[PDB]
């Protein structure tokens, strides 16, 4: 639960930077999907 | 580190011999 | 011949660990076995590591308890390592050293070759161009081994890659449409339960009249286990390349070798590489796969099957990195498949076998085969992505086309994959196995296999 | 002369009585004549890497001194010789030893001693004529396409006092005695040249001519050209050697598997080339350096440099010359282990400090050079490279360090292999630095090429950017032109980026109907964008979903480009269809406005 | 108006390429009057060595300074077929003054079997005892030596100075 | 001076690798160069590498391969590797051991200079005042360079850096509202990239301004790490004793960096971190601090180095020591090179520490801070309107965020977009800049404050 299984190499360094960078780039879609989503929500409650 | 410079006074101690 | 008579030094200048270091040594040679014997009456044998002008060390192999510089004579043959090789060993069991331990006679050789070998010519080499079957469904069906193969199986610590390893013992054949094919085991560091396993298991089930069996235990001294799988390649490259029978070597526990090779390594004081490992390693793998395949004018073949450990189910350790640069394929014993009670536990997602295509078809097995395996494996895939997405997404979300690729999973892992293991199957109740579970999906859905072999196999 | 073995250690020998030993010139050590490589002198002793396996050397052994190092036979024999890293004939010592192995301390010579080649001299030297490094002085005609041109070596120059009779020739007689200021000596028909020596030339010219490969992706989008470099992270290479522009192809596997190294040796002799209406075997316009991961790891090493060395030695003649060199990323392994021989420091993941040095001497003997000698000749080397990294990345030493070296990147990925696409074309990370080098070739021979190029490039990146929302968001509420970038951008990527290589259609794509293709594709984008910004606010505004179901029909002859046969049909058979074709583009839109 | 923007980059190119090899071509022509300054200062170098009362003196500079950078203790001398007694009187007037100044003790003994080449302008040459470590004092390597670390000074007086060069620091 | 005679030594004792060690020698210096030449004939050079008592180590440039320990003679130079420069070799190209390429002469020395060069009195420099203009709007109008500043470009292998450097060196000078040189180091370079510098440089008719080291790839490692050090010699004489603007451009530093490894582990030592030695910080630093204007002359020294990220790693070693050393990054970006924008340089990351000295009344214009970093904030907001726009589709964005997005569309085609021979004086690349502020009313620019805003923007 706490590392993930890989033994240090320099590979698995660059795997586990794209892995968190491949996971930074979902979550600012979904940072702002969610806001997207309460955009259109207040608006219903404007209305 | 140290593997690569253990193995460097062995050759020292092979060039003191001569 | 050798004519002249040995000389037997008393000049032991120095003992360093498992290495003697001699003195007054007269044109001394290189991997040259010497025979020690010892003050107290017994004896040893060695190799000679480095020589220097008159002065050679020695790495003797049983070990170096006892050994004074006063009273131990070293006799040095004047001769590299050589093995007594025959016809008539098949049917026995040697240990790690060439030293029969089935309370028989030692060998008597028709040839004396060098364990070290020589390299294959590249211009006399041929292509694999037929199929051993094995027995097992999962290696047969859809990672179809071909005659003059290297294909490792991977495994972890607690997996039965042993036992799977003595079914293909027992199994391996040809693909019959048998005095001329031959196995030759070769275990390197395995404990007493395992080396007494595979010793009654072949004479259990009287598979025995066409096996050679290195046994070499973890107790037995280190450097017997970097020579043994060079003993079991010149009896292969003997029963293949001059007696012209097929030759199927198995090399259980490969990852002891390279444990060894880094343990004969340190005792030099020499340079490690990747993870403690030496930096020839790359060449000294290849050094023992690369003695395989069919060659030209001769009408036999060497297929290898090495087995290894992953350390900690990690792939990208170096004896399976290094293992995948030489070899062609994987079959990656699973984990979470032995912990579900099914064997084999053979992964078949992440495995391969590069020469799968010159192992099948007309004349090798049947003309079906290129097509029931690829699409086993594809409702395979997509059965392991639902019951991925499902666990969550929920339960709800199912559509009935859905579930239908988890019928499949279940039943190919019961019918296919679950084989037991003293059942022996052909590979043609392979792809009858194969083709009524592809059954369980209609025509339609069916879409990596052509129509011009729909028309033949599928509807019963 | 003669050394003596004072102490053997693994596969390096230390020799004395080595006074004046050269370094990494050659030597014979042992009794069964081991080759080797001197790499250290201290005083007098000389510690010397062995090219063999070392069991059984004593000390007290002789050791020869040559006086040469490690080097290459170059003359007529070569082309269809199958030869090993350190120039051993593999096809010839599995008949003069008549086994399937190669005994230690084998001593064939690399070039033919009994085969008679009809020599004819090159008309115009005489019994006192001026000639100088590089002056051809004779024609061997090798077989039927090659034009085997004798050569003088560099550095030797004089007058001829002998020339030998037009007839048939061994490759061990004295057909050439030229004297220089007082001393006459002799040449014969082969020339001996050190691997690790630059071949001289007299100038090199820039690489403007571009490298045709058979192929529609990887030579619109990421061309090369004749002289260029390139890496690709068979079906290129198999290509390259029946139907390009090249005239002599050199394949060096250095470290590859042995049953993938008999199928190459299986393959070559099969095959056949279209040189005038005739068929002839591809082995005579090919020589191979085979090398397996049993071999030394010092012949592992060298078969880069003997591999470019007779790359450059048929460059001399005038021929343009491609070599693949297959798994570089195997030889950086055998240079890994050489140099923990050594006890040398390594600098990134074990690998020497010199990775660099030793790719850039190697990759940068490649280019349009002219050619050294008398009548004006040019002829090029074309190095087509092969990193295997250790599962797809840029961080090992040995793809870092040649994408630092090569311009072209023709860059693979693994995950778009599944798709049946066939090759495995990235067109991301994939580059083309020969685009500046190539506007004049194709704003003068094509002269509208690179806004379409421009355009192409685009279109698949727009794409890019659109995908991750397409996949989460997916379709509901998106503009009018992005679906045109994803439905023109569909079209692309089955239609000009597909291929299948065993088709007859699809193993050349001749380059006219290549931009024939794409002058049709971009017509119809910049037509649906001019269509939708323009009826965007008028009066009745169309979406995309009117014109893919009004236009089904132009759809398909816009998406059976790739299927009409380039081999079967007329050379202008296949531009008027592709010109008829506009005009069922540009009426075709005059049926909905 | 792709056309005509392009020509007007072409007479730059053609402007700009006989532009550069104008400063190369008079780079070339301040060359020659150096090499050829040179060559004054070789003939006029070979103006000396015709005089022996000019000549004997230099020869006893060369030959010391020779005798003082290797410091061995046995030298051999090598010179010219017809310069023989004009360096061998230099020697003979150098080894006390050797020892007065190093207190050492010298064994130094002219070659008398291989010759400089008589092609050279002058100068001796001074070996080791079993000829490993070489001095080369001819006048022709001594000028070579001498005007390359004089470029910044010759160039100073002949040309002028630099009409920019503020400092020298 | 040195008025002796030179030793020729022949008592080799060794060769391993690139060292050759000689025995037997008469007081030798350290870093001294000395001249082999071989059995055969080839004169190679070398420079020594450790001396000890009798003994000399010295490193072959040209490798050792055909030297024997018999026949080999040494001779030593004792004096240290120094150069010629002069004035008159602006114009000139020069390969990395400082010989000529171009068919042209040596070079007539108006000094010899020690290449290592000493430092500069932290007493005597001057903080950097004016404007350094390269004619590239992205690095001009928003990333402004100073005079003395040093400001490293930051790239990747397969983007155009290169013809950045060489559109920079075609066109760099002063503000205007007779002092001004170019040194261009390549160390690294391929042919095709060498063949690109000697040839755009010489016909563009501005080679006259520039003085072109080329250090090719293959040539030797040693010879890589003497090229940028005899290019800032050049420079600090052109600069500090002829009172020019000396642009120092050096190309590829981080092939500085892997010919400085493979050179310090054949020099037998032992690596530091990530393989790098351990002096790599004041190994660049005796590089980089070359620079800056100084007190009492009228010359100025502003170094632009360009590095190559592996793997578009920030925490590698070499950009970690150029951002540690130098002020600020131009950060050329890989997702505008595909999408065809030449130069494709990224303005989000990108920053000049000394930016706001620069620029300003007198030095550029007045209004050169307050149009930046509205520009600025417009390309900030715009790219997440772009990002936004995608999730909510075109109907859903109001009259606000259609024209950050038509502000995007014009910004990247007009401001970045330059093509390869557009040279834009800073004068125009404000009113490039102006007329996409004009895109807004004058409601919108909350980063321009109301003065220069009734000043610039109705026109």
């Amino acid at each position: 639960k706490d590392r993930i299984e890989i033994f240090p190499s320099r590979m698995a360094q660059t795997i586990m930077k794209a892995r968190l960078k491949g996971a930074q780039t979902g979550r600012n879609l979904l940072k702002k999907k969610s806001d997207a989503l309460t955009l259109r929500f207040r608006q219903i409650l404007k209305k | 580190f140290y593997r690569l410079k253990k193995i460097q006074e062995k050759k020292k101690i092979l060039k003191e011999k001569s | 011949y050798l004519s002249q008579p040995r000389l037997t030094y008393k000049t032991v200048s120095g003992v360093n660990g498992p290495l003697v270091i001699l003195d007054h040594v007269k044109f001394p040679r290189y991997a040259e076995i010497v025979h020690l014997t010892l003050p107290d009456g017994t004896k040893r044998s060695g190799q000679v590591l480095e020589v220097s002008g008159s002065k050679a060390v020695v790495q003797v192999f049983e070990g170096t308890s006892g050994i004074d510089a006063k009273k131990t004579s070293c006799e040095f043959t004047g001769d590299i390592l050589r093995t007594p090789v025959s016809e008539d060993m098949l049917g026995r069991v040697f240990n790690g050293s060439g030293k029969p331990i089935d309370r028989g006679p030692v060998v008597l050789a028709e040839d004396f070759l060098d364990i070290m070998g020589q390299p294959i010519n590249p211009q006399c080499r041929i292509y694999p161009e037929e199929m051993i079957q094995t027995g097992i469904s999962a290696i047969d069906g859809m990672n179809s081994i071909a005659r003059g193969q290297k294909i490792p199986i991977f495994s972890a610590a607690g997996l039965p890659h042993n036992e799977i390893a003595a079914q293909i013992c027992r199994q391996a054949g040809l693909v019959k449409k048998e005095e001329n094919f031959a196995i030759v085991f070769a275990a390197m560091g395995v404990n007493m339960e395992t080396a007494r396993f595979f010793k009654s298991d072949f004479e259990e089930n009287g598979s025995m009249d066409n096996v050679c069996l290195f046994l070499n235990l973890a107790n037995d001294p280190t450097i017997e286990r970097i020579i043994t799988p060079r003993l079991a390649l010149t009896t292969a490259e003997f029963l293949a390349y001059q007696c012209e029978k097929h030759v199927l070597v198995i090399l259980t526990d490969m990852s002891s070798y390279a444990e060894a090779l880094r343990e004969v390594s340190a005792a030099r004081e020499e340079v490690p590489g990747r993870r403690g490992f030496p930096g020839y390693m790359y060449t000294d793998l290849a050094t023992i796969y690369e003695r395989a395949g069919r060659v030209e004018g001769r009408n036999g073949s060497i297929t290898q099957i090495p087995i290894l450990t992953m350390p900690n189910d990690d792939i990208t350790h170096p004896i399976p990195d290094l293992t995948g640069y030489i070899t062609e394929g994987q079959i990656y014993v699973d984990r979470q498949l032995h912990n579900r009670q099914i064997y084999p536990p053979i992964n078949v997602l992440p495995s391969l076998s590069r020469l799968m295509k010159s192992a099948i078809g007309e004349g090798m097995t049947r003309k079906d085969h290129a097509d029931v395996s690829n699409q086993l494996y594809a409702c395979y895939a997509i059965g392991k992505d639902v019951q991925a997405m499902k666990a969550v997404v929920g339960e709800e979300a199912l559509t009935s086309d859905d579930l239908l690729y988890l019928e499949f999973l279940q039943k190919f892992e019961r019918n296919f994959i679950a084989q037991g293991p003293y059942e022996n199957r052909t590979v043609y109740e392979t792809l009858d196995i194969g083709w009524q579970l592809l059954r369980i999906f209609p025509k339609e859905m069916l879409k990596r296999i052509p129509q011009s072999t729909l028309s033949e196999f599928y509807p019963r | 002369t003669f050394g003596y073995v004072h102490g053997v250690s693994g596969p390096v020998v230390t020799a004395c009585d080595m006074a004046g030993a050269a370094m990494y010139e050659l030597v014979r050590v042992g009794h069964s004549e081991l080759v080797g490589e001197i790499i250290r002198l201290e005083g007098d002793m000389a510690t010397i890497q062995v090219y063999e396996e070392t069991s059984g050397v004593s000390v007290g052994d002789p050791v020869l001194r040559t006086g040469k190092p490690l080097s290459v036979e170059l003359g007529p024999g070569i082309m269809g010789a199958i030869f090993d890293g350190i120039q051993r004939p593999l096809s010839d010592i599995s008949s003069q030893t008549q086994s399937i192995y190669i005994p230690r301390g084998v001593n064939v010579s690399a070039l033919s001693r009994d085969v008679k080649w009809d020599f004819t001299p090159c008309k115009n030297l005489r019994v006192g004529s001026h000639i100088t490094g590089g002056d051809i002085y004779g024609i061997v005609n090798e077989n039927s396409l090659i034009k085997h041109k004798i050569m003088l070596p560099p550095r030797n120059r004089g007058t001829v006092t002998y020339i030998a009779p037009p007839g048939n020739y061994d490759t061990s007689d004295v057909v050439l005695e030229l004297e220089f200021e007082g001393i006459k000596e002799k040449f014969s028909m082969v020339q001996v040249w050190p691997v690790r020596q630059v071949r001289p030339v007299t100038e090199k010219l820039p690489a403007n001519h571009p490298l045709l490969t058979g192929q529609r992706v990887l030579d619109a989008l990421f061309p090369c050209v004749q002289g260029g470099t390139t890496a690709i992270p068979t079906v290129i290479s198999q290509s390259l050697s029946k139907y390009s522009n090249s005239d002599v192809i050199i394949y060096v596997g250095c470290g590859e598997r042995g049953n993938e190294m008999s199928e190459v040796l299986r393959d070559f002799p099969e095959l056949t080339m279209e040189v005038d209406g005739k068929v002839e075997s591809i082995m005579k316009r090919t020589a191979l350096v085979a090398n397996t991961s049993n071999m030394p790891v010092a012949a592992r090493e060298a078969s880069i440099y003997t591999g470019i060395t007779l790359s450059e030695y048929f460059r001399d003649m005038g021929y343009h010359v491609s070599m693949m060199a297959d798994s570089t990323s195997r030889w950086a392994e055998a240079l890994r282990e050489i140099s923990g021989r050594l006890a040398e420091m390594p600098a990134d993941s074990g690998y020497p400090a010199y990775l660099g040095a030793r790719l850039a001497s190697f990759y940068e003997r490649a280019g349009r050079v002219k050619c050294l000698g008398n009548p004006e000749r040019e002829g090029s080397v074309s190095i087509v490279g092969a990193v295997s990294p250790p599962g797809g990345d840029f961080s090992d030493p040995v793809t870092s360090a040649t994408l630092g070296i090569v311009q072209v990147f023709w860059g693979l990925d693994k995950k778009l292999a599944q798709r049946k696409h066939f090759p495995s074309v990235n067109w991301l990370i994939s580059y083309s630095k020969y685009m500046r080098a190539l506007d004049e070739y194709y704003d003068k021979h094509f002269t509208e090429f690179v806004p379409l190029r421009t355009k192409a490039k685009e279109i698949l990146q727009e794409e890019e950017d659109l995908a991750e929302i397409v996949q989460l968001v997916g379709k509901a509420s998106l503009a009018e032109t992005d679906k045109i970038t994803l439905e023109v951008a569909k079209l692309i990527k089955d239609d000009f980026l597909q291929q299948n290589g065993y088709t007859p259609y699809d193993r050349f794509c001749p380059f006219y109907k290549t931009v024939g293709m794409l002058s049709n594709m971009i017509a119809f984008y910049d037509m649906a964008r001019r269509a939708v910004e323009t009826t965007a606010q008028s009066d009745n505004k169309i979406t995309w979903s009117i014109i893919r179901e009004h236009m089904g029909e132009i759809l398909y002859k816009l998406s059976s480009m790739k299927f009409k046969d380039p081999v079967k049909d007329g050379e202008a058979k296949i531009k008027a269809d592709y010109a008829q074709l506009l005009e069922d583009m540009q009426n075709a839109f005059r049926s909905l406005e | 108006e792709k056309k005509e923007k392009q020509i007007e980059q072409q007479k730059k190119i053609q402007m700009s390429n006989l532009m550069n090899q104008a400063r190369l071509k008079v780079l070339r022509a301040r060359d020659d009057l150096i090499t050829d300054l040179l060559n004054e200062a070789k003939q006029r170098l070979s103006k000396v060595v015709k005089d022996t009362t000019r000549y004997q003196v230099l020869l006893d500079g060369l030959v010391l300074q020779g005798l003082y950078q290797l410091l061995e203790p046995r030298m051999i001398v090598r010179c010219r077929k017809q310069d023989f007694p004009l360096v061998k009187a230099a020697v003979q007037k150098a080894i006390p003054v050797y020892k007065v100044a190093t207190k050492r003790d010298v064994d130094v003994q002219i070659d008398q079997e291989a010759y400089l080449p008589e092609e050279i302008a002058g100068g001796v040459e001074i070996y080791n005892g079993d000829r490993k470590i070489k001095v080369s004092n001819t006048l022709e390597s001594r000028l070579d030596l001498i005007a390359q670390q004089m470029m910044p000074e010759v160039r100073g007086a002949l040309f002028g100075a630099n009409a920019n060069r503020k400092f020298l620091d």
